[PDB]
């Protein structure tokens, strides 16, 4: 004719937010992004 | 305080991105729930969808205005857009009043995480003519050594990047330097004394020194191949010695901003380099430096290393306290967290990229400086194009001793020709200011006849005819 009562407790979280390895950024630089319409980029030649 | 005319126009426009109705929308036609709401211009998810790698700083100014100004009272107008400082406050607001005896955590510079900048000041550098920079590479084709220059230009809006400013250049000035096959190094005192008088004539012509260029070619065999490929993914993007020259040039030219507490922030300066592509050509590329970490530590702690990708970090001598620099890299087995307890940290991380390009030849708004681009430049003493008044009989001559005004005014709009005339200061400064304004602006026909009727232009063609 009796009872059992017990509560609980929690811990939410911690974070660091660590990212961006160096090998991904070196591949991130050597690319293209697009050029409007007529914004050619050119070639050039010389030094015969 | 007053900012630039281009900077105030980007602030007034919101730059919102509209969206259309979708299947996922459950609301009515006269509304928007979340899927057809107006998109903010600072969301990086829309940026990398169209392969834009940065968030267009005027929109980054808007994403910090939402954090500064809120719906609550506030009553502050803080606008926290300032340069983050790594120097040590001496007063320190505590009991450790000298730094020789005492330092706590509220004045100690924190460990640099090396996070990349997500916003760039200049979003897209553009040029005026392919014949302008063709003379710059032609300087290398005659003496075989590297060159140097400074780019004068202006700014305007850019509609491709959402809330972005594009960089326009008009002419390139070369300072007197000592060339060398490996690299180059000139005196900063004679350049600064020479650049002071060029800034005088740039004010009336509407020009500003906002860029610089330096060449790096290393020709392979002068036959089928154009140049070697020095800068690639495995090699360095920018050498650490040229990071120092790029950092001092941005600190000398600040950008005025009302949102900053000091009055100046987010310098708009471009650094372009001629290096060549991977396969076969001499295609150029440009990157500018980062403001968040690199722009302030260059006053005290940047030291040169033997590696072009990295730069050495020196030691503290009683005032120059530096924090530890960390970055992530892969080990021999896996990918690990920050390892750097070692000097010679890389400097390619602290560079943000730009998109260079040349406009179409069929149409433009204006070009404003295409006269010949074949006049001998002012400080090209290594090349043979450094002539005296013998060139003025060959270049313009008031063509065939009786020139038509449609063929005479087209030659007078050159940048280096007008900068060579006023150095002799034959004309009055009032008549010279209307001379350069006639050559650079439209409806010039009524004012060109005013120049030929003046006695100063008559004395210029008379003193040229008797001389060789
Ligand atoms: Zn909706
Ligand atoms: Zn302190």
């Amino acid at each position: 004719q009796i009872f059992v009562k017990t509560l609980t407790g929690k811990t939410i979280t911690l974070e660091v937010e660590s990212s961006d390895t160096i090998d991904n950024v070196k591949s991130k630089i050597q690319d293209k992004e697009g050029i409007p319409p007529d914004q050619q980029r050119l070639i050039f030649a010389g030094k015969q | 305080i007053k900012e630039l005319a281009v900077d105030e126009e980007l602030e007034k426009e919101d730059g919102l991105i509209p969206r259309q109705k979708s299947k996922l929308c459950k609301h009515g036609d006269r509304g928007m729930c979340e899927y057809c709401s107006p998109l903010p211009p600072w969301d990086k998810e829309y940026h990398e969808k169209n392969k834009i790698k940065h968030i267009s700083f005027h929109s980054y100014l808007k994403k910090l205005n939402e954090n500064a100004n809120k719906k609550e009272n506030g009553s502050s107008y803080i606008s926290p857009l300032s340069e983050p400082d790594f120097r040590i406050n001496k007063r320190c607001h505590n009991g450790h009043e000298p730094w020789p005896r005492g330092i706590c955590s509220k004045c100690q510079p924190s460990a640099i995480t090396l996070q990349q900048q997500e916003f760039r000041m200049v979003d897209h550098v553009e040029f005026q003519k392919s014949e302008i920079i063709n003379e710059f590479i032609q300087a290398w084709r005659y003496t075989g050594m590297q060159r140097f220059g400074y780019m004068y230009g202006s700014y305007s809006k850019y509609d491709n990047t959402p809330l972005g400013i594009k960089a326009v250049v008009e002419a390139i000035y070369e300072p007197p330097q000592h060339d060398e096959q490996d690299g180059l190094t000139m005196d900063v005192e004679q350049v600064k004394n020479e650049m002071l008088q060029i800034d005088r004539q740039a004010q009336e012509m509407g020009l500003s020194r906002i860029g610089l260029i330096f060449t790096d070619l290393s020709d392979a065999g002068a036959g089928d191949g154009s140049v070697f490929c020095k800068r690639h993914k495995d090699s360095f993007f920018l050498s650490s010695l040229e990071v120092i020259m790029a950092a001092r040039h941005q600190t000398r030219h600040p950008n005025v901003s009302k949102y900053s507490e000091q009055g100046f922030f987010s310098s708009k300066f471009v650094t372009c380099v001629i290096s060549g592509n991977l396969e076969g050509e001499i295609d150029i590329s440009s990157y500018q430096v980062s403001t968040e970490a690199e722009a302030l530590v260059t006053a005290d702690m940047i030291s040169g290393s033997t590696f072009p990708s990295m730069a050495y970090i020196n030691d503290t001598t009683d005032e120059r306290y530096v924090p530890e620099i960390f970055y992530m890299k892969s080990n021999e087995y896996g990918i690990t967290v920050k390892e750097n307890a070692k000097p010679a940290f890389p400097v390619d991380y602290l560079l943000v990229t730009l998109t260079h390009g040349f406009p179409n030849t069929d149409t433009e708004t204006n070009s404003k400086f295409v006269s010949s681009t074949g006049f001998p430049w002012s400080n090209r003493q290594a090349m043979g194009q450094s002539q005296d008044y013998q060139e003025l009989k060959k270049y313009l001559f008031n063509v065939a001793s009786s020139g038509d005004f449609n063929l005479l005014h087209e030659k007078i709009s050159n940048f280096h020709l007008l900068l060579y005339i006023n150095s002799l200061q034959i004309l009055s400064p009032d008549e010279w200011k209307l001379l350069i304004e006639s050559a650079v602006k439209n409806e010039w026909e009524e004012s060109l006849l005013k120049l030929v009727s003046s006695a100063g232009w008559q004395t210029l063609v008379m003193i040229l005819q008797e001389s060789g």
